């Protein structure tokens, strides 16, 4: 018959799937307290202005307040991140692609080599005028003092390396040409798949590769181009991952990891 | 089609 969440967990437990590629979005960051990027406040021509360069040049204060909130150290990873961390620790993670900019994937312990922050990061920054690169730390203070970072060379605005609309995606994104054909399982956690070219990556896997979606809604290419080995665990993203963790037998090992990695951060 | 863009 058709594949179920239990059948995919059985495939993982049997080690039939060992090249898992994961795609994640805001659905896995909202349970950690990350605010919705469309509904601010925890100045909008349209919701996407916060990540649009012309507005940013008109008024960059809204983006830099959002950053002061999302900059590392404030929020902390949740169960979904530590599940993916466990996938990596067990040698099953080929690569984790994320649309999120909170850095919680790195904080959960996933090494940068196994991670593709496809929509940029606050760890680096670039001057909007002369393109001079800068370490993300070199501008941290300015954002905490509610300032606007400025280039020490040309006085232009320095922008964290968050990929804005219209901007190219980082170069580590181009690892998708080799990873997705090499994947034997595709997990899609908490994303509406409305942003391209990220969303189109669901189709970059082979039709013999299962695609498991844990998201409140069946969204995007999985709804209009369904495949035989597609599985959809619709509902809350945390409960869906916890159901998969139980079906995998990782509940207690998770409970150990979540308590030890959290206390490490005091 | 390598540049970030929303469906709309
Ligand atoms: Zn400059």
């Amino acid at each position: 018959g058709k594949l179920s969440l239990q059948d995919v967990a059985e495939l993982i437990r049997a080690r039939a799937c060992q090249r898992v590629v994961v795609m994640v979005g805001a659905g896995i960051s909202t349970p950690s307290g990350i605010p919705d990027f469309r509904s601010p406040g925890s100045d909008l021509p349209y919701p996407e202005a916060i990540f649009e360069l012309p507005f940013f040049f008109h008024n960059p204060k809204p983006f830099f307040t959002l950053a002061k909130e999302l900059y590392p150290g404030n929020y902390k990873p949740n169960v979904t991140h530590y599940f993916l961390r466990l996938l990596h620790d067990k040698g099953l993670l080929l690569r984790l692609y994320t649309q999120n900019i909170d850095g919680l994937e790195r904080v959960s312990g996933i090494p940068a080599s196994k991670l593709v922050e496809a929509h940029g990061t606050f760890a680096s920054a670039t001057c909007t005028v002369c393109q001079r690169p800068f370490p993300g730390e070199d501008i941290r203070a300015d954002v905490m003092a509610d300032r606007v970072p400025r280039c020490p060379v040309c006085t232009g605005v320095v922008k964290p390396d968050i990929v804005f609309f219209g901007e190219p995606l980082p170069q580590r994104f181009l690892l998708h040409v080799v990873d997705f054909p090499m994947a034997d399982l595709l997990l899609i956690l908490g994303t509406s798949l409305e942003v391209e070219p990220f969303a189109s990556l669901t189709e970059a896997v082979r039709s013999s590769v299962p695609r498991l979606l844990i998201n409140r809604d069946l969204v995007g290419p999985l709804a209009w181009h369904p495949r035989s080995r597609d599985v959809a665990q619709l509902g809350d993203v945390v409960h869906g991952v916890e159901s998969l963790v139980e079906l995998l037998g990782w509940t207690e090992e998770m409970r150990d990891l979540v308590q030890r990695e959290t206390g490490k951060l005091d | 089609g390598g540049a970030k863009r929303h469906r709309k």
